C-alpha cells in the first residue's frame, strides 16, 4: 500500500514513574593506537585515541555492584608534526588532541535494578564530580638518534549530558547508556620534547593513562523510568493467606 | 578540527623558481655557499657563510658549476654571510656586504619588482631591497635546509631572524 | 634524556679478575656502535675496544689484548666486560660511549653528548 | 549521601501500545570541508566530510510534511597521498573515502503527529530503497603544473538499523532519530587524476 | 585534461582589421608566460610576442612591431591579440602555448604538451 | 582505519647509510652519476645511467 | 533480562481416604486415594 495508517495493536494499560535516586562511581580508562608506517621507522602514521573497553565492580549500600564501561572521545582535534622529509627525519603524520572544542564520551551499563529499569524515560538528571585527566610520557623507541619524549597535557572533565542509544532488530532492543563530559583544558602544557611544538594546551593521545589503572569519578542519578508496576489492583478476589 | 604546523617544514635543498610574496628562510647546515639567486639575464647573486673568527683568505667555492674564487674574512664572534653581486656575465665580482648573526639563518623575498633580502647584525637585523628588470623570472638553488612564510608575517619573519628556531627544549 | 649506567669500579689485585659493566637506556643500541676508553693523567685518553652492529667483528687496543674482553648484551642493551690480570697502568676510569654521524635534517636536535660517567 | 532512596512522583497512568506505520522520503546532501596547508599552495591539509544539514518538504497523502535532517559519516577511512616532498610538489595530508568497512549516518526528524509520537518506542522497523551515490569532479587550483583533477566514486547505500538519541538537560530531553546505512562499493572506481 | 580553445578566423583584408582571442582551461595561468607563433611552410615556426607576469614589460617580434598588440588577461584567463594591416606573409594558422620548466619530482606529471589547435 | 600508503615516497638526493633488510631503489632525473655506496675503508662504488645508442666515449 | 518465577505456596491437609486404581502399565494395582485440601500460605507468588 502507499497510504496512511494507524492499528491498535492492543488496549490500555497501567504504568507508574517511580524515581530512583542512587549513587554511581565510573571507572574508565582510556584507549589509544600507535602505528608504524612503512619505512625506516621514523615516520609514525597515527597516534590516535581508541574505543578502550574495561569492567569492574564496587560497594553501593552492600549489594555488590558490577558494572561494564567503554571509553571514547568525539570532536578529537588532529594535529600533525613534520621534523624533516628525508627517511631519516622523525614524523607524526596524525596525533589526536582534546581541547575545549572536544567531547569525551563513556558508555557505562550495571545488572543492578535501577539501571535494568531504563528502559523509558521521562527524565534522567545526575551530578557528577569533575576530575582531572593527566597525561603521561612516551618514549618515541626510534632506531638513531636521540629519541623523542612526549610529556604533559592535563584537562579537566566537567558534566555535559546523558544519552540513550537503543539499535533495534527486529522488535527485540539493544541499549546502551552514555556519558557525555565537556573539557577544560589545564596546567601544566603538554609538549613533545626535542621537538618544534612546545607549551601547547591539551592531552594527547599517547599516553593517557599516566600509569594509572583507570580514572574515577563519583555522582548521583536520578531516574524516572515508567514502570510496569501494578498498584496491587488487578488480582484475584482470594489474593490473601 | 585540524590545526596548522607550528612552521612550514624544513624543505630538502632543490633548485626552483619561488613564487612572489613568500619569505624564504634558510639554515645552513655546511660551511660555504648556503644559496644563490639569479636570472642567468642581468642578475647573479650567491652568498657565502662563514665561520666567526677566520682570517682573510681567498678560498674556491663550486658555485655556478665552474668553481671559482674570492675572498672572505670575518673577526666578529657571529656568523658572517657575505654576498657576492654581478650584472652581467662579463664583470668583476662584486663582493657585497653583508649579513651577520648567531641564529644561523638568512632570509630572500620577492616583492614588487625588487628582491628583498635580511641583513644586518641580530637583534639589530633589518632587510634591505635589490632592484633588476623582469625579475619575476627570477631562479633560487640552496644547498642548506630551508622554510616557507608568506609575506603577510614580516612581524614574525624579522623576529625569526633575530632568533628563529623556535627553542627546542631538551 | 637519556642515561649510561655502569659497574664493577674499585680497588683491584694485579694478576686478579672482576666483571665492568656499562648498560644504556635512553636510546636504539642497536644501529650504534660502542667502544671503551680508559682516561687518565696527562698521557691522555686512549681507544680501547670497538663493537659495531656485531657482524663478528671486533677489535682491540695494544694494552688490552686477551686479558681484556668484550661482549655486545643486546638483550639487556649494554657492554659486559671481563677483566683480567695486566698491568698496573690499567689504574683509570673506564668509559663506555658512541657518537653518531647521521644527516638529521633540522627541526629536533636528535644529538647525544654520548657519555657515561664511567 | 551515600545511600539508596526512592519516592513516588505520580501515582498511575493510562499507557496505550499503537503502531504507526508511514511512508518517508529522506533527503540529504554530504558536507566536504577543504582547508588549505601553510605553505606556496600546493599542499592540501585536509579535505574530509563534515556533518551537512539540510530541510525541506514533502507530500504524502496531501499532509503537507516538512522535514529537517543532518547527514554525517562514521568508520571513514583516510588516504595519505604524498606525490612529492618539494614545496613545488603537490600533496594531500589527508583525504576521506567510505568502504564496505564504513557507515554513513543520517539524523532525520519531523513535526507531524507520526514522528511526535516518538519518544519512548517499543518497537521501530523499516525498509529503504537501494540508492547509489556517485561522486563529482573537484579542480585542485594549483599555482604550477597541471592540475590534478578527481573523478568517479560509486556506492551503494543498504539499510543497516534505526537509533534514537536522547540527551538529557534539566528535565526537557532533546531527542534525535538516526539511520544508520551500510555501504557496498561499486564502479566506476575514482582516481585522482 | 586541460584544453585551449580560440577564435577570431577567417579571409582577412591587408590593410584591414581583425580580433584573436585565446582563452585556457586546465591549468592556473597566472604563474605562466605566454607567447604567439605563426605557421606556415617551410619558413617554420617563430617567436611572436612575450608575456610573463605582466611587470609592465613585454617583447615583439620583427615582423609584428606595432600593427600587433597583446593583451594578457588572468581573470577570463586568456590571451587577446588585435591585428590590424600587415603584409600578405600573416597567411598562417596562430598558435598559443607555453612550456613550463620548474622541478616537480616523480610520483605525479605536471606535464602538458602545452599546444592550442590554433 | 589508516591505510598504508601505496608506495613510502620519492625521497630527496642525499646521503645517509640505509639500515639493513631494506631495498632501496632509484629512478633517474638527469644523465650521469645515479649513486654512489661506500665504506671509505675497503669498498667504493658508483653507478653512471647513458642514454641508449650513445658511441664511445 | 531473565524473568523470574518465584515464590508461592499452600498446605495439604488430609481429608477423607477412599479407594482406587492406579492403571500402572504392567498390570491394575488397587489402592488408596488420599484426598488432601489445600491452604494458601504466605510466601506471595510473583512474575518478578
Amino acid at each position: 500500500a502507499q497510504v496512511d495508517e494507524d492499528i491498535i495493536v492492543s488496549k490500555t494499560s497501567l504504568w507508574k514513574e517511580m524515581q530512583y535516586n542512587r549513587d554511581i562511581i565510573i571507572r574508565f580508562k582510556f584507549g589509544n593506537s600507535i602505528v608504524k608506517m612503512g619505512g625506516l621507522g621514523y615516520k609514525w602514521s597515527e597516534i590516535s585515541y581508541k574505543a578502550a573497553n574495561y569492567q569492574y565492580n564496587y560497594l553501593r549500600d552492600g549489594e555488590q555492584v558490577t558494572a561494564h564501561t567503554t571509553c571514547s572521545v568525539n570532536g578529537v582535534n588532529n594535529f600533525s608534526y613534520n621534523g624533516g622529509f628525508l627517511p631519516t627525519d622523525f614524523g607524526i603524520s596524525r596525533y589526536e588532541v582534546i581541547k575545549e572544542n572536544s567531547y569525551v564520551y563513556v558508555d557505562y551499563w550495571d545488572d543492578s535494578k535501577a539501571f535494568r529499569n531504563i528502559v523509558y524515560v521521562r527524565s534522567l538528571a545526575a551530578n557528577l564530580n569533575s576530575v582531572r585527566c593527566t597525561g603521561g610520557s612516551y618514549h618515541f623507541s626510534l632506531p638513531v638518534g636521540a629519541w623523542p619524549v612526549i610529556n604533559g597535557g592535563a584537562v579537566s572533565l566537567h558534566f555535559a549530558g546523558v544519552t540513550l542509544s537503543t539499535q533495534f532488530t527486529d522488535f527485540v532492543s539493544l541499549n546502551s547508556l552514555r556519558f557525555r563530559f565537556s573539557l577544560t583544558v589545564d596546567e601544566p602544557p603538554f609538549s613533545i620534547l626535542r621537538t618544534r611544538t612546545v607549551n601547547l594546551y591539551g592531552l594527547p593521545a599517547a599516553n593517557p593513562n599516566n600509569g594509572n589503572e583507570y580514572y574515577e569519578i563519583s555522582g548521583r542519578f536520578s531516574l524516572i523510568s515508567l514502570v510496569p508496576t501494578n498498584d496491587d489492583y488487578q488480582t484475584p478476589i482470594m489474593n490473601s493467606v | 578540527t585540524t590545526v596548522e604546523p607550528i612552521l612550514d617544514g624544513p624543505y630538502q635543498p632543490t633548485t626552483f623558481t619561488p613564487p612572489n610574496d613568500y619569505w624564504i628562510l634558510i639554515n645552513s647546515n655546511t660551511n660555504g655557499v648556503v644559496y644563490e639567486s639569479t636570472n642567468n639575464s642581468d642578475f647573479w647573486t650567491a652568498v657565502v657563510a662563514i665561520e666567526p673568527h677566520v682570517t682573510p683568505v681567498d678560498r674556491q667555492y663550486m658555485i655556478f658549476g665552474e668553481s671559482k674564487q674570492f675572498n672572505v674574512s670575518n673577526d666578529s664572534n657571529k656568523w658572517k654571510f657575505l654576498e657576492m653581486f654581478r650584472s652581467s656575465s662579463q664583470n668583476e665580482f662584486y663582493n657585497r656586504r653583508t649579513l651577520t648573526s648567531d641564529t644561523r639563518l638568512v632570509g630572500i623575498l620577492k616583492y614588487g619588482g625588487r628582491v628583498w633580502t635580511f641583513h644586518g647584525e641580530t637583534p639589530r637585523a633589518t632587510t634591505d631591497s635589490s632592484s633588476t628588470a623582469n625579475l619575476n623570472n627570477i631562479s633560487i638553488t640552496i644547498h642548506s635546509e630551508f622554510y616557507i612564510i608568506p609575506r603577510s608575517q614580516e612581524s614574525k619573519c624579522n623576529e625569526y631572524i633575530n632568533n628563529g628556531l623556535p627553542p627546542i627544549q631538551n | 634524556e637519556v642515561q649510561l649506567v655502569e659497574s664493577g669500579g674499585g680497588p683491584v689485585q694485579p694478576g686478579g679478575s672482576l666483571k665492568l659493566s656499562c648498560a644504556a637506556s635512553g636510546f636504539t643500541f642497536s644501529n650504534y656502535e660502542m667502544y671503551w676508553v680508559r682516561q687518565a693523567p696527562g698521557k691522555g685518553l686512549e681507544w680501547v675496544s670497538y663493537i659495531s652492529t656485531s657482524p663478528a667483528i671486533t677489535y682491540y687496543a695494544d694494552s688490552v689484548r686477551g686479558r681484556f674482553t668484550i661482549s655486545r648484551d643486546n638483550a639487556k642493551s649494554s657492554l659486559y666486560l671481563h677483566m683480567n690480570s695486566l698491568r698496573a697502568e690499567d689504574t683509570a676510569v673506564y668509559y663506555c660511549a658512541t657518537i653518531s654521524h647521521q644527516q638529521f635534517s633540522s627541526g629536533w636536535n636528535a644529538w647525544f653528548d654520548p657519555w657515561g660517567q664511567g
